[PDB]
């Protein structure tokens, strides 16, 4: 059957910080429809290229998609010591990934979120005088322990939010700052595709006879 | 010979002269002589004309004051000054072009700007008007908006709000130039739960309505204004282009509950530091952050973090010192307390916690005036032992075991409090003599510490006073238990040991406060001694300092008892020199002095005959919060609530039944509001004990009005009189 | 023996015992002892109880004041009082069924009432809540709704305002029953367009912030309240009807600008007569309408209107007397002045314009107090010719020149001032004598003019006096011109005519008012008078009465300047007996007599060596509008604007030169606000001239607290003792 891109078109755009994710085993897309929801700004892969996503079967497919501004477009790139890896997205380079920040045209029912927003700081702080600060980095491919705080995203920019770790958690005030990025005329979004082989018996494919 | 009355300092006949100057360069410095500003040449002492004398720079407006652009190319000129707070004002402002002829008249700064600021090179310049920062590239063209968030009385953009100026940064403004002039970093403060103090105001006679004041003032335990930290590059402003402020997140060990921004200092030209203080002044922190040219963000290294905490008491004198940073700007020097309890100077790396300290002793360094690659200078009072004592030292970068003092054999006699300003690169440095001498302004030159010429002298003053009974003044110290504590008197001229003289105690107690030093003074006091025939005593109990922390901690969470029970002794002490009349004794003070002096007439000692206190502090919720919950937290039943209804002067009220109490407040007090004085009475009403009263209506904390400054020193003088039965 | 002390007056040893009682029928009165209430006959002076002490009547709550329905069948309980105003005040009310023993647990008046009134017959219930109108039938029955435009601060219904309160009707009461209570009428005042004074409240000393009051008040010309006036059937109210109110226009004479309702009397039921002055006081309207049952509108014709204009002056003594309608209703009496300026009655028929005067004299008529079929009772000055001696007379309504006096022979040693308060239908009468001697309350019967028993003698009042030194009074006048001004003295007893005693000025001098009197008053005076043997004197001159329109309206428009003078005049003129120290008088006074005090000091006499002024009137522009506009007009440029700036005591401040002031204001005060001190006292700080102050933090215009009161009387001693140097 047809590939189910349905989920990535219902309700909000998610944040980067609170991305999401598709895996697509046994079954074919369309991509004559692709090429006209999105308009690509940019296409970077490592260790892989799109003329062979488009063009041969694969064993399986995951997307990450989130909405990311256009304006930071290298702070998401691979390699960068920004926040964005420290505690929004970090992408493992090992995985074959093509990180794609494009934007999605006006008519596209794509719901356009409130203001974009990212998680400036996640600390686990402890100590007797709370003076350790401990930050938590995430690893990649794993959400923040800052993601619940907020999840649809932030009111203002430079938001505080304290939640108690219990002692399972680890001990001490688990703490999170989060900033706001003014939203542009277009909903724009970044997309990461990983390509794994020999995973099953089943392949995804493009429609072809 | 004649004496030093009352109308001599009212009518300011003997004025001390002054030498300020103001240095451009690393040789050169501007002084205002007669109205016009001449330049003045450090090695030499030729002098030439900057600016000429004439109505040409305004026309028009009395111009009231003026700041020179670093590049000397423009004189920004303000009039319609309009003082509102300690140091909030308004006022209007034009540039001249002092390159050509003529004053520039396009794109005019408004006319209520609140602060105008120059770049530290070049000649931009950044203003606040209606709570918004706007910045000028050239004097000539127009303005472009930073802030679109300003609203009276709610958001002050790059403007303090009442209780950061006036408790936290001393001072108005709150935006910061980089040193190369690219970035400027400010602060934006919130008040929009903050509650509201009102009080009456009725301006001119004519006003035929009242008008009520409303000004947003934490008290003890009250929500606390929000603040937060921005800064923007000024080199990518344009026309049709909104401004862009990256924020600067504090550190996550303060953001626990309410905090505070203490101050903050430019490193290098891409580095910034900033103290960050917990609301329970404890566990101060500074941060170090880069600018990341990839990421305008500032990314702020959990190991670049230095840690403040205090254990005895609180953090810092008044707020946590700055550090001076080196050239390269990867380490600076801070002063702060040793294990033994003294403020000695630290050297840190950026990238280290521990401090190594340079200097030692029993004694506090009180501040780093300058750094070079080879010497750092700095203001101690070690020499003699004296806290009341400031002298200029030099220790060389490489080591540490070399250390000279550049003032102690100046002129020892008339000098013991030196203060200094160097010039740019420290080529040279001006000292200014203001201990028990007459002031001396003199200049030296840092190459070989060879004095160069004296400035200013006063000897025309010296001259004057010659012919005038001028007072005495006494510095010592008496022993009590195993520690001695300081105290001075100033002793009426021609003072007799055998006659006894009546004591009158200026106090002011406040913590890390001193009223026991070398500064030479012309004010009440000396009117009292020259005229009156009164000794003045001041004593330094246990919060005062530059003397440790053994004996400046020792009053925390507990104001207003150690302290009363200090003067106490001292009084007592004074009692059995034959010096001293038992039967007239009073206490007077201002502000906290007058809390202080009331404290003490509601021991129930008996020692003193009458008080006087001037807008007294009467119930610590009633006083703002960062002064208050720096010493006593915060009052709650379960933290420290007991001792806050306990120190009350109310409670004490009765005890005011044996002696006579004088107490003054102005209606206008916007720093210790009317509410205090009314309580007050309120309580001697109806505990029915007399008392006299004085209000003084519109003057602010200060009482600085020339007319309100004359009545209130002369009621205040006749109160004294009579009381002592002086007439 | 013991002397009258400060201790004696403050703690209040000598209590004046008073007889008051409350007429509910023809010949029987209720009488209130210790806690029982008694019922008392007065033609045989037998006695019932009424009420037995029920202290378990609320069982936990303290019973203020109790309300006698004219039926007896309900009482009326009030607890919870809270003065709000000098007559304003809200408290909890509730109903007990006397008839049995049961309090009315359903339906029961709410806790915040404004005001509760009886019906003069029946026991219907009229009160006022939320500024809103409800009338109960019957107790135990839900209040119908009158009124629906309540709002406070905006819309007053059923109640007064803070002006019309204080200055018009002195009451706070705006509704009146109809004689058989068929009908109501009542007052509705907008003040939406009143201008808001403010003012600090501090209210107990753990209130952390001060609060803000807010009234409306209408200072000398400003935007004035507005009034419209209402009527409604009390007997057609029904569960399932709205109330109907017909509105009562005001005269066309009057609409042209903005104008008062003096007062409001029923001309028997269906016939009533309303009282309107304009703005300007010079011109009033009285209206008598007759409702049309037939119609049910109101077809008053303007034939039957009648106007009073006056040239000299304004219009009354306060406001137009009220009206005394004959028993059928076409005929009644008023006091008004006639062709020489003194107030007599005139009879007025509802159909003519010209009114007949039945009296004449070179005297005035206070106050008529009773219409029977054939005499009317009225209270005058006539005898003796003393304007401070009150005598109640009777004249036949058939031939008036027969006039009987009731009180000129009964006791004309110890009584000259007599008041009177009728029975209904007025068959007895209640005497009560007010001094000069000790008071006296006795009952009289109308039929022969017979007395019928003492109903109090301070017998053993006088007894236990009779061991302590009071002081004299004495009473006479002066001549000034071809007119006598009258003046009292308190003396010091063992009074010495010939040695030299001290003198203190009391002063107050507001027009139409009276101070020099018959009276006998135990206060301030008489502890000063019996131990610091000062000589205290009052003065009535220009523009006081109750002497004729020619002393009345002679100050018009001229206030501060003959009455000034007058003060100044008569001071010179008491000097000049040989029993007075001419370089030791004082001179105080309390709100228009502080007006007065501070003009006089201001006036630089050098008579008065020094002087007290609590709450002291400085500017009238900031005075309310109905009392200063009385007397000044407009302050417009046109009309008197020029007198309204030349009358202000700011002035005259550096005349104070010579002079020691002492200024006490209250900073609650509501009627005299802390501005007009202020500005008293910015003014004397801004010419620099010494002076003492003290203020009274939330306490009123009266000080009427204890402990206040306590505090305030002791100061002004202490200070009147060091000025006068007696210790
Ligand atoms: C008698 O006349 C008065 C005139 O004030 C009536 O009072 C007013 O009645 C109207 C209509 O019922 C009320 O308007 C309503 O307001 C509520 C607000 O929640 C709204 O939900 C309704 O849709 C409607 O707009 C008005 O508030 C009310 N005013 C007052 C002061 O109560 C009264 O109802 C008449 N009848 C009676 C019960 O005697
Ligand atoms: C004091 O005199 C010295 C010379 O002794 C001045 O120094 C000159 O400054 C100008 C500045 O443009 C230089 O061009 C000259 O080369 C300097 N030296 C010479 C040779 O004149 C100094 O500026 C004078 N200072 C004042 C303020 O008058
Ligand atoms: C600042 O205020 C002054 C007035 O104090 C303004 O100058 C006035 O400008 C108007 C319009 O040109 C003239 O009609 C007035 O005669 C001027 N008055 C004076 C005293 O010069 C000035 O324009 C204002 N400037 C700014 C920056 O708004
Ligand atoms: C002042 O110093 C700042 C910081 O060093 C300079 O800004 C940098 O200049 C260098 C050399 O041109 C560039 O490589 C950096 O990218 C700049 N960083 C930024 C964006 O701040 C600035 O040019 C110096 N000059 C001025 C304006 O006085
Ligand atoms: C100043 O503070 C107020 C109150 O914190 C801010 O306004 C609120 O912002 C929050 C989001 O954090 C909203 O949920 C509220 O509805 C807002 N209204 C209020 C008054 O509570 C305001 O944004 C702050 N302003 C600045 C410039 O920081
Ligand atoms: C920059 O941002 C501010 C945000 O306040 C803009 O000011 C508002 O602009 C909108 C129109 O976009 C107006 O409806 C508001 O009334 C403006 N508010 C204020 C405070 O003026 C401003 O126009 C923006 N400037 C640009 C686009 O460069
Ligand atoms: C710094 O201040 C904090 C409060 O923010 C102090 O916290 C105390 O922690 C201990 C833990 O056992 C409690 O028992 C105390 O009651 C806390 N005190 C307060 C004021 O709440 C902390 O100890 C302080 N650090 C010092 C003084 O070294
Ligand atoms: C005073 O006494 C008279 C009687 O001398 C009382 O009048 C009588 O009242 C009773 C009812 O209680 C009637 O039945 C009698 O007919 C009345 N007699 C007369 C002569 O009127 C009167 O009520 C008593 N008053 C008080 C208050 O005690
Ligand atoms: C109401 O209470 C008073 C007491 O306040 C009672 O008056 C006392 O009554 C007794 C018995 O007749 C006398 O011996 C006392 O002399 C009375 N006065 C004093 C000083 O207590 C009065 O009887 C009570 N009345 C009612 C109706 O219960
Ligand atoms: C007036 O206020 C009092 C409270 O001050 C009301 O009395 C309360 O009534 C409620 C409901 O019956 C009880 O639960 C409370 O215990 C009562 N408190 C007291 C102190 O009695 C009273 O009902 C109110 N009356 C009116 C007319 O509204
Ligand atoms: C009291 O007077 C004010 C006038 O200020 C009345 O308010 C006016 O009401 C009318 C009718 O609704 C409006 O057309 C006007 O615009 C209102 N004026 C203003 C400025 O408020 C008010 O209704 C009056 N109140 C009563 C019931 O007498
Ligand atoms: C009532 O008072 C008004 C205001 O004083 C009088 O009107 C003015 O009277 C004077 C003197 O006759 C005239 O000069 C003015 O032109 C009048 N107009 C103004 C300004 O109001 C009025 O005449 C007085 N009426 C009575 C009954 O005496
Ligand atoms: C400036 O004023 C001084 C006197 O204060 C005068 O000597 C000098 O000549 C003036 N300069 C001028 C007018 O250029």
């Amino acid at each position: 059957t047809e590939c189910d891109f349905s989920p990535m078109f219902k309700g909000v755009a998610p944040q980067v910080y609170n991305f999401k994710r598709l895996v697509f085993s046994n079954c074919n897309y369309n991509l004559t429809k692709l090429l006209s929801l999105f308009a690509v700004d940019e296409f970077s892969c490592n260790g892989i290229s799109p003329d062979a996503i488009a063009r041969g079967c694969y064993s399986t497919l995951t997307v990450d998609y989130f909405a990311y501004p256009l304006s930071m477009k290298s702070y998401i790139r691979p390699g960068s010591a920004g926040n964005i890896p420290l505690y929004n997205y970090k992408q493992s380079f090992a995985h074959p990934t093509c990180r794609v920040l494009a934007s999605v045209p006006p008519n596209v029912t794509i719901t356009k979120p409130e203001a974009y927003g990212y998680i400036s700081k996640c600390s686990r702080l402890t100590g007797d005088y709370q003076h350790i600060e401990t930050p938590l980095y995430i690893n990649p491919g794993e959400y923040s322990i800052c993601r619940d705080f907020a999840p649809l995203g932030f009111s203002e920019d430079g938001q505080v939010f304290k939640r108690t770790l219990t002692q399972f958690e680890g001990g001490g005030l688990l703490i999170g700052v989060g900033t706001r990025v003014p939203m542009t005329a277009n909903l724009e979004m970044g997309f990461v595709i990983s390509v794994q082989y020999g995973a099953g018996t089943d392949s995804v494919c493009p429609m072809l006879d | 010979r004649k004496t030093y009355t009352l109308t001599d300092y009212l009518k300011n006949t003997y004025r001390l002269k002054l030498y300020s100057l103001r240095w451009i360069s690393d040789h050169e410095y501007l002084y205002k002589q007669e109205n016009n500003i001449l330049v003045f040449n450090a090695e030499y002492g030729n002098s030439s004309v900057f600016l000429e004398n004439s109505t040409f720079d305004e026309f028009g407006h009395s111009i009231n004051d003026y700041s020179i652009s670093p590049d000397g190319q423009f004189i920004l000129l303000e009039y319609n000054y309009v003082k509102q707070w300690r140091h909030s004002y308004t006022a209007s402002y034009d540039i001249y072009d002092l390159n050509k002829r003529q004053l520039i008249t396009e794109e005019r700064i408004p006319n209520n700007t609140q602060w105008v600021t120059w770049s530290p090179v070049g000649h931009k310049l950044a203003y606040v008007w209606n709570n918004d920062i706007y910045v000028k590239i050239e004097p000539n063209l127009p303005s472009y908006r930073i802030t679109w968030t300003g609203k009276e009385d709610i958001i002050y953009n790059g403007i303090t709000d009442w209780v950061y100026e006036e408790e936290v940064f001393s001072a108005y403004s709150a935006l910061w130039w980089s040193p190369n002039g690219t970035f400027l970093a400010y602060a934006q403060f919130n008040d929009t739960e903050v509650p509201l103090i009102e009080y009456s105001f009725y301006s001119d006679e004519s006003l035929q309505y009242p008008k009520t004041v409303r000004v947003p003032y934490p008290k003890a335990g009250a929500v606390n204004p929000t603040v937060k930290f921005f800064v923007v590059n000024t080199d990518s402003l344009s026309s049709v282009t909104n401004a862009t402020s990256i924020q600067i997140t504090a550190p996550a060990s303060m953001l626990i509950g309410d905090h505070y921004l203490c101050d903050v200092t430019w490193a290098t030209q891409e580095r910034i530091s900033l103290q960050w203080l917990r609301r329970i002044q404890n566990y101060s922190v500074m941060d170090i952050c880069d600018y990341d040219e990839s990421s305008g963000r500032w990314n702020c290294l959990v190991a670049r973090q230095h840690i403040e905490m205090s254990t005895t008491g609180w953090v810092g004198r008044f707020r946590p010192s700055e550090p001076h940073f080196t050239l390269d700007g990867n380490s600076f020097y801070k002063i702060i307390s040793n294990e033994e309890g003294y403020r000695h100077i630290c050297y840190f790396q950026i990238d280290k916690k521990d401090c190594t300290f340079i200097t030692k002793g029993t004694w506090e360094v009180i501040g780093i005036e300058a750094l070079t690659s080879d010497y750092l200078y700095y203001i101690s009072n070690e020499y003699k032992g004296m806290p009341g004592g400031r002298n200029l030292y030099k220790i060389q970068l490489s080591d540490y075991t070399k250390v000279t003092c550049l003032s102690c054999e100046l002129n020892p006699e008339r000098c013991q409090y030196y203060s200094v300003s160097f010039s740019k690169e420290a080529k040279y440095y001006q000292l200014r003599c203001s201990g028990p001498g007459l002031p001396l302004y003199t200049l030296h030159s840092s190459v070989n510490d060879k004095g160069l010429r004296v400035l200013e002298d006063n000897s025309a003053l010296d001259k004057m006073l010659q012919n005038v009974q001028m007072p005495s003044k006494k510095l010592d110290f008496i022993i009590l238990n195993e520690t001695k504590f300081w105290y001075q008197m100033i002793l009426p001229p021609h003072f007799d040991k055998s006659k006894k003289y009546p004591l009158l105690l200026d106090v002011y107690a406040g913590p890390c406060s001193q009223k026991a030093d070398t500064v030479f003074r012309l004010n009440w006091a000396t009117y009292l001694a020259s005229t009156e025939n009164i000794i003045v005593a001041s004593f330094d109990g246990r919060g005062s300092g530059y003397q440790g922390d053994k004996i400046m901690h020792a009053i925390n969470r507990r104001l207003g008892t150690f302290e009363v029970e200090d003067q106490i002794e001292a009084a007592r002490q004074f009692s059995k020199m034959g010096f001293v009349d038992n039967k007239r004794i009073a206490i007077w003070g201002w502000s906290y002095g007058g809390y202080v002096t009331s404290m003490v007439l509601g021991s129930g000692s008996g020692v003193f005959k009458c008080g006087i206190a001037v807008a007294p502090v009467s119930r610590w919720e009633y006083y703002d919060s960062v002064y208050t919950e720096r010493y006593m937290g915060l009052p709650t039943p379960e933290d420290n609530l007991d001792h806050y209804r306990n120190s009350t002067v109310m409670s004490r009220a009765e005890n005011f039944k044996q002696v006579e109490y004088l107490l003054i407040h102005g209606t206008a007090d916007d720093n210790v509001h009317f509410q205090q004085s009314a309580q007050i009475s309120k309580a001697l009403v109806d505990v029915g004990v007399d008392f006299q009263a004085m209000w003084y209506t519109d003057e602010d904390h200060g009482i600085a009005s020339s007319t309100a400054h004359q009545h209130i020193y002369t009621h205040m003088s006749h109160f004294i009189k009579q009381c002592f039965s002086l007439p």
